């Protein structure tokens, strides 16, 4: 008899399109954009994650080959993940808040026509909800180690950002 | 032919049941395998419990006592462990575990008389003391980093059954006598360290022993073998000084 | 865990000669690489030796030159040093350590805080 | 106490030695037990044989026999195929296969007069037909790409020996008759597609 | 292997009415999409109809705008196209298909040559 | 018994240092750069794969 | 297992001498022929 893996594995940093109703969890393991979302049709999502404690600065990111740029700031002794949102190829780039914690992980679904995602500060971490149209046809690329989870566990999804990474005892 | 058929290959006979009714001590020590897998040497494709063979002998009522034993286990759980996929990353492909689902199993045989008198059997009851099987530490020898350290799982052993396996080849008999213990689990959790799975109940298979020569366990066994034995009948008249 | 084991501290004439000794347990000491360190008041702690998977290389810091020496013992996983005759600055506690910079994935933290107590 | 002792249960006996030589029909069916991995469903924790029982009946010289037998795998040798680590890719932890390095066991019994007459045995002797066993086609339902599909698997079953089995619990023994079968490979060699 | 079989042809009356049905084998179709192209000479293939996990959200093309409709069905596994009275121009052979574009990497092929006969 | 597996697995694009008495071998997903080896210290080298009859460039 | 003949014994008691012929090879060598009883004694023959 053969028993389940106490998770699913830390995955290498690919580019896929996830199907739906799978928590995808991630770890950043370098400074910058940890992942970014889109349909490359009316939804492009990146995010960034930053150090505690870094002075407001326009810093240049490689994010969607063409390396641009955008601000960034962060006071808070945790971790700062700030989104960066945009509809359309022409617009501004709406710099969108946010997600905060020390466990140093970030977590997207897919449900239901709406892309769910963590936010928040831990323990008080929540998950709020994007809408856009045909998103089921949606693309996801990392650039940090990641997890599966299916949706049945948002019990244990939530308390995984809150503190996931179960311990690893020295 | 393709029919039914019986023949008498002899006549009657004289059989008695004779109950033997002696004290045993079975050592044993288990057995385990560690492979490599082909690559940098981080990936460990088994960790797996092994038939482990070992004899000995002892004092019973002073006739020296020489006994021969073979340890294995049966409904062996399998887990496996993947802390990363890159070459670099450590794995266990397979390691085995026992829990309450698991049997473990010991053949043990002796050229004492009771036991070379099993050869038929009415009935065979014994009670055994249940002991405590501890788990020792590994050192994962593995060529960077911090190398991973296995430590814990205790069970305990508790009476199952007894079995008598005999392989026939042409008309001559090749017995063995088997122990069958269930399990327990017990304090304190067996976990491999630096690692994802922690505080989990069970004995792995990587080191059983625990630095001990073998596990000991005392009992006594009941025997009601048919023997041959006359009844001083069926002897000559002059059966006398 | 994983352990550093050193020897041969004490007082010491100048001009004299004794045998350090740092051997390792807990670890490969073989795909690392080693190095000395003297520490000591406020001047700070300076580099002293390098020995890397001995492809007959080697080098040495400006102080340690000649009267210091070093020798990689894979067989007993350690670092055996003779010492002789320099300056009275050599007052100080020695250490031996290596840190590694390789790309372990998540999942185990395969890392050392790579320090003997000298 | 920690000493020798004997008594007598039942003074002697009538024992006659007979032999009893039948013909048997064994009949069984494998077990494959498949168990998915946590995960998107593409990685196939195990999918190994597992112990399959099976009854039915027969006729032989009209006696109307019916037989009950399990038939399970010993010496099985595991397969890790990996074909890719992503969690798109498809995988197998772990797949069983039989060899000439295999055994393939089968516990059989029966309740007519032949087979009640064994519990002790002096003797036991027998001689099977050669029997290939051939494998199906299994669709791994994979949700991306093509599916990969197994195919083929030829033995050939030789008779190897006969055992019997007897626990002991409490003076009523529970007893069990099995075939032990060696196993000669042959074509058509499978592959998972 | 994996095959796709259809139906549904013959002489056809403009103004008139008619059912075509494509149903898969080999693969899942439930993570796929899946369209409609009509051959013929040298006009060439076009795109006809889009379905793509049924969010209640489709696509037509120009010259099929309401007198076709789609029908994506995952339990029998198949695509069901009524037609009903177009122009003389739907004279073609209807072929079903979709590639699939996600990353598998080596050691096995996902890889169809995704084409109906039609 | 365990059998081996036939080939040790297609591994992820990433960076480490291989040990020795080992061959690592790739094969090529997209145009361009394949790999780069360096020491940073007296030796950097990389490799670029090109499609055949490509003009120069 | 080994089986084991053991055990078993009588005595020889003389009783009455007469004379004979041993019919040896290189030549026929008279002589004389002892004719011993026997006893049973009390170490009990077995097939153990």
């Amino acid at each position: 008899t053969t028993v389940e893996p106490i998770l699913d594995g830390p995955y290498q940093p690919t580019t896929f399109t996830p199907p739906n109703d799978y928590w995808i969890l991630i770890n950043s393991n370098t400074n910058g954009v940890v992942y970014e979302s889109t349909n490359n049709s009316d939804f492009w999502t990146a995010v960034v994650a930053i150090e505690p404690h870094v002075t407001p600065v326009d810093r240049q990111y490689m994010i969607f080959g063409e390396s641009k740029q955008f601000n960034v700031s962060n006071d808070s002794n945790k971790w700062k993940f700030l989104e960066m949102f945009r509809s359309s190829s022409q617009n501004e780039f709406y710099n969108r808040r946010t997600l905060t914690s020390d466990t140093r992980l970030v977590g997207i679904l897919k449900y239901g026509g709406r892309v769910w995602t963590f936010h928040g500060e831990t323990p008080r971490a929540t998950t709020d909800s994007s809408s856009t149209a045909n998103l089921n046809n949606i693309s996801i690329t990392i650039h940090s180690e990641f997890y599966i989870i299916p949706r049945s566990q948002e019990s244990k999804c939530n308390e995984y950002i809150n503190n996931g990474l179960p311990p690893i005892q020295n | 032919a393709q029919v039914d058929e019986d023949i008498i290959v002899s006549k009657t006979s004289l059989w008695k049941e004779m109950q033997y009714n002696r004290d045993i001590i079975i050592r044993f020590k288990f057995g385990n395998s560690i492979v490599k897998m082909g690559g940098l040497g981080y990936k460990w494709s088994e960790i797996s419990y092994k038939a482990a063979n070992y004899q000995y002998n002892y004092l019973r009522d002073g006739e020296q006592v020489t006994a021969h034993t073979t340890c294995s286990v049966n409904g062996v759980n399998n887990f496996s462990y993947n802390g990363g996929f890159l070459p670099t990353d450590f794995g266990i492909s397979r390691y085995e575990v026992i829990k309450e689902n698991s049997y473990v199993y010991v053949d043990y045989w002796d050229d004492s008389k009771a036991f070379r008198n099993i050869v038929y059997v009415r009935s065979l009851a014994a009670n055994l003391n249940s002991v405590r099987c501890t788990g020792g530490s590994y050192h994962f020898s593995l060529p960077v980093g911090a190398w991973p350290v296995i430590n814990g799982g205790a069970v305990s052993l508790h009476f199952a059954g007894v079995t008598l396996s005999t392989q026939f080849t042409d008309f001559v008999s090749l017995n063995s006598l088997r122990f069958r213990f269930s399990l327990t689990v017990d304090e304190p959790p067996f976990s491999i360290l630096r690692t994802r799975t922690v505080n989990l109940y069970g004995l792995p298979a990587a080191n059983p022993n625990n630095g001990n020569e073998y596990y000991e366990i005392s009992g006594r066994f009941s025997l009601i073998s048919l023997v041959p034995t006359n009844d001083d009948y069926q002897t000559p008249i002059m059966n006398s000084v | 865990e994983v352990q550093l084991v050193e020897s041969g501290g004490g007082p010491v004439q100048p001009g004299g000669s004794l045998k350090l000794s740092c051997a390792a347990s807990g670890f490969t000491f073989s795909n690392y690489e080693m190095y000395w360190v003297r520490q000591a008041p406020g001047k700070g702690l300076e580099w002293v030796s390098y020995i890397s998977t001995s492809p007959a290389i080697t080098y040495y810091a400006d102080s340690v030159r000649g009267r210091f020496t070093i020798s990689r013992d894979n067989a007993k996983s350690s670092l055996y040093l003779h010492m002789n005759s320099l300056r009275a600055e050599d007052t100080a506690v020695y250490y031996c350590a290596t840190i590694s910079h390789q790309q372990f994935s998540s999942g185990w933290n395969a890392w050392f805080d790579p320090w003997g107590q000298g």
